[PDB]
RNA sequence: CAGAGGUGAAAUUCUUAGACCGCACCAAGACGAACUACAGCGAAGGCAUUCUUCAAGGAUACCUUCCUCAAUCAAGAACCAAAGUGUGGAGAUCGAAGAUGAUUAGAAACCAUUGUAGUCCACACUGCAAACGAUGACACCCAUGAAUUGGGGAU
RNA sequence: ACGGGAAUAUCCUCAGCACGCACGCGAAAGCUUUGAGGUUACAGUCUCAGGGGGGAGUACG
RNA sequence: CGCGGGGUGGAGCAGCCUGAGCUCGUCGGGCUCAUAACCCGAAGAUCGUCGGUUCAAAUCCGGCCCCCGCAACCA
RNA sequence: CACCAUGUUCAA
């Protein structure tokens, strides 16, 4: 796993990875937007689809 | 350039200290002009009475009632 | 002004500071026991 | 200390209502009740004379025969704001009780 | 040329003339009469050079006379009046600005047809900014 | 304010030649048909102007509008819908009318009840209207007292009544018809004919009627509305 | 098309990648202006668009019924603005905390631009208000003028 | 047609929120059939709270 | 001990790449009944110390007196 | 509606 290891339980890169990254390092938070904790409204999920 | 009007009425002294005085104007033109007996209230530095007279170079801005 | 002399601070914030003070020795007396 | 007015300075006797719903001073905003705020309504000219003299004469609507519209506005003060813009003064003791039921 | 519409020399040509007039700027806007199409804008800002003059009725009549010039450009020689404050939540009472702009469009020659207060007034309305207990100032 | 601007672009031909100018035309029951004029631009590339055109709504006073009608008329403005354009016409139909804001301001009193009433209906051809009827208690003429409020019971009375006969005559005609009782008065002296035996009334008025929703479009119907149509020369040479 | 915003004056801020402004719309959440009053209703807290509904409640009217069944109350019970808490919704506006810009000797205040929790709803808690008429409840007597809300009687 | 209707006018009446108005009361401000009146000429009934200012609505339970 | 950085007006700090500035502080005069704030002025260095080079050293290169860090690991 | 902070202890 890419967030194996080291002497202290930790993840020692961003967990954000890249939509194009390769299966196998495509691990933690696929190609998020934004991160921790939501304040002031939760918008809709998902893909944008403007029609 | 400059347009001459005439002092009709001494409105009073207005503003902080009285050094300046509001008073009723009626511009000085030929019959027939569109300015002919138009009155406008000005605001005039130094001492003036009634029946004086002012060249007034702008005719538009009219001084605020105090 | 709408009151008399208070002979002291506002009286809502020396009730605050009396509130703040309970709090703290209720929490000093539970680290005790 | 000493209560200074009858009716505590608002509409609302103690046995005719419990809240007033507050609105919004017209000009700093503060809430007040609205049986106490200051309430004023203002019918104004939209010009002043001497620029209604000019539109009027440049228009072939408003003349001599159909007046100019107006502005319509209740305004309603917060104390504060209604003395400091002198809509209302203190007045002498035996004066306060002194009320007005149409405008003067 | 003039871009006018093909009328007879003298005829009555309107357009709407809209009037926002804050505490802080004035906006002389002329448009259509259905409001899609505007002929010019000229604001109090872009006739003075300090904030707080954008408000001074100066200001307001030399946006008018800009007006005026462009609208005799466009072939507009007649001006129905939509006049408003701020609105809203906040004041209802027009700028400093509103009466020297209108003056200043009748002075230039510009024909004046209906006029009207058109200040947007809630029959109801959300909570106005500042707290419950105002501005403290 | 003046040479102020500092970030112009976020990154680092006169505007009246592509215009054209258009006549608006108000339905034959106008008696002025070519009210107002408008620019639009030239038709360019697949950007044809008809198509900008349509759904454009123009406001217009009814006293101009209707030629030798009265100082009444001068409070109210009526709203037209461009739907379609026919040369260099644009041919309406009837959007919205309005009671001018100070007429309605000033029509407001203190010591009496104001009473408000709305109406949808739809016409014989499809057309929905919403009606927004206001009504103002009046004291009678040797009255003593301090306020004429009404009691609430005649209100819902009043309200009902206004709102049967509006629904009965207007449901049963078309739109232009319905916008000439509108525009003539007919239905509101009819209402407070019918509405002062209820209750005492000062003054009643309809203030605001909207179209709110519309049927498929005909051109058929549009010419029989317009009737025969003025031409336009703005395309004409000069 | 070149500024807009904001202020005592400014700046934080928005803006040729088109802001502000104009017209007609669409979405969403609040709110129910003017009328609105020394006016109404409610035990208090509280309550304001219309229509359709569900149980109430006071007053008035009565040559109806009834027959002391009442008054006030430790204990006990239910309700109780705002803020605050829990779980789901919602989140337009405003806005504790916080951020930035001003003012200032300092200003982590008042002012300006923002912004979290909240503000709104359902359910469940909390029961701390200048919860004020700073005036306990029931009952009796009590002089004068002008009004006002509701129901009856007379013309 | 919410129609033998609706609102006004004069008078009477019961119930309600009140206003300027005589006794009397109160340290006074003021209250006054809406008492804070009818009380040293002190007793209609019930009930809650107060006993110089602080410490303190704090400490303990 | 090895490597690196730093000693500048009373305080903190620039300039540290040859020919002294910033804020506060201090002094004098105003304003105030007086103090503070505010306004007008003035003074205060010898660039830690000792040598060398250079026509000229805060500056450049050496040693010294101190100050502050990074390292001092495998058994 | 820029910015106005402070005045040692008794006693006349
Ligand atoms: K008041
Ligand atoms: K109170
Ligand atoms: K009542
Ligand atoms: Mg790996
Ligand atoms: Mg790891
Ligand atoms: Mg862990
Ligand atoms: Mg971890
Ligand atoms: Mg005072
Ligand atoms: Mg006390
Ligand atoms: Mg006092
Ligand atoms: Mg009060
Ligand atoms: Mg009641
Ligand atoms: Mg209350
Ligand atoms: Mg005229
Ligand atoms: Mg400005
Ligand atoms: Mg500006
Ligand atoms: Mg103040
Ligand atoms: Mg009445
Ligand atoms: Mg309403
Ligand atoms: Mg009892
Ligand atoms: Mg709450
Ligand atoms: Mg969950
Ligand atoms: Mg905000
Ligand atoms: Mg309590
Ligand atoms: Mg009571
Ligand atoms: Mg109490
Ligand atoms: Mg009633
Ligand atoms: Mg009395
Ligand atoms: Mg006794
Ligand atoms: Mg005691
Ligand atoms: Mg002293
Ligand atoms: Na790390
Ligand atoms: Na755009
Ligand atoms: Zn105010």
């Amino acid at each position: 796993h890419p967030h194996g290891g080291g002497n202290h339980q930790h993840i020692g890169h961003p967990s954000t990875v890249s939509r194009h990254s390769p299966p196998g390092q495509k691990v933690g938070l696929i190609a998020a937007r934004r991160t921790g904790r939501i304040r002031g409204g939760k918008a809709v999920k998902g893909a944008w689809h403007p029609e | 350039q400059a347009q001459v009007g005439l002092i009709i009425k001494v409105l009073g002294r207005t503003g902080s200290r009285g050094n300046v005085t509001q008073v009723r104007v009626r511009l000085m033109a030929e019959a027939g002009s569109p300015d002919y007996n138009r009155t406008i209230v000005r605001n005039v530095k130094g001492p003036c009475k009634e029946n004086d007279m002012l060249s007034l170079m702008e005719t538009e801005r009219e001084a605020r009632r105090l | 002004g709408t009151v008399s002399r208070p002979r002291g601070m506002r009286p809502k914030w020396h009730k605050k500071r009396i509130k703040r003070l309970k709090l703290r020795r209720r929490r000093m007396r539970q680290r005790s026991k | 200390m000493t209560t200074k007015r009858r009716n505590h300075g608002r509409s609302k006797p103690a046995h005719s209502r419990g809240r007033v719903k507050p609105i919004h001073c017209f000009n700093c905003g503060r809430l007040t009740p609205k049986d106490k705020a200051v309430g004023r309504f203002v019918v104004r000219r939209m010009l002043d004379a001497a620029s209604a003299r000019d539109v009027a004469e440049a228009s072939p609507v408003y003349g001599a025969n159909f007046p100019m519209p107006r502005l319509y506005m209740k305004q309603r003060f917060c104390i504060a704001c209604a003395i400091h813009s002198r809509t209302v003064r203190a007045r002498p003791v035996g004066n306060r009780k002194i009320r007005y039921t149409k405008k003067v | 040329k003039a871009y006018g519409p093909n009328v007879k020399k003298g005829d009555l040509v309107y357009g709407v003339v809209h009037i926002f007039a804050s505490f802080n700027d004035t906006f002389v806007h002329v448009t259509d009469m259905s409001g899609r199409e505007t002929y010019v804008k000229v604001t109090g800002g872009m006739k003075v050079k300090a904030d707080r003059d954008e408000s001074s009725p100066y200001a307001a009549m030399m946006a008018a006379q800009d007006v005026v010039a462009r609208c005799k450009e466009c072939g507009i020689n007649a001006l129905h009046v939509k006049m408003r404050a701020v609105g809203g939540v906040r004041t209802k009472s027009p700028g400093p600005g509103a009466q020297a702009a209108l003056r200043a469009l009748a002075r230039a020659g510009m024909k004046i047809g209906r006029i009207e207060d058109v200040t947007p007034i809630p029959t109801d309305s959300t909570r106005r900014k500042g707290s419950r207990r105002g501005r403290r100032l | 304010a003046l040479g102020k601007n500092k970030r112009i672009s976020k990154g680092g031909q006169e505007t009246m030649a592509r215009k054209e100018w258009y006549d608006v035309v108000a339905p034959a029951n106008f008696e002025k048909r070519q009210f107002a004029k408008t620019i639009c631009n030239k038709t360019q590339g697949t950007r044809i102007a008809a198509d900008v055109l349509r759904g454009r709504v123009f406001e217009a006073n009814l006293a101009d509008l209707n030629q030798s009608a009265g100082e009444e008329e001068a409070y109210r403005k009526v709203r037209f819908t461009v739907q379609e354009v026919q040369g260099r016409n644009l041919l309406t139909q009837f959007h919205s009318m309005e009671v001018t804001t100070d007429k309605m301001a000033s029509l407001l009193r203190k010591w009496c009840t104001t009473m408000e009433t709305t109406v949808e209906v739809k016409t014989a051809d499809g057309y929905t209207m919403r009606l927004f009827v206001v009504a103002f208690t009046k004291p009678q003429a040797n009255q003593q007292s301090r306020n004429c409020y009404a009691k609430q019971r005649l209100v819902k009375w009043l309200r009902m009544r206004i709102t049967k006969m509006i629904k009965r005559r207007l449901s049963k005609v078309q739109i232009k018809e319905a916008v000439s009782l509108l525009t003539r008065n007919v239905l509101s002296d009819a209402l407070v004919r019918r509405c002062n035996p209820i209750l005492p009334l000062r003054e009643l008025r309809i203030r605001k009627v909207r179209v709110v929703r519309t049927p498929k479009f005909d051109a058929q119907a549009l010419l029989s509305a317009h009737g025969t149509i003025p031409a336009s020369v703005e395309a004409d040479q000069r």
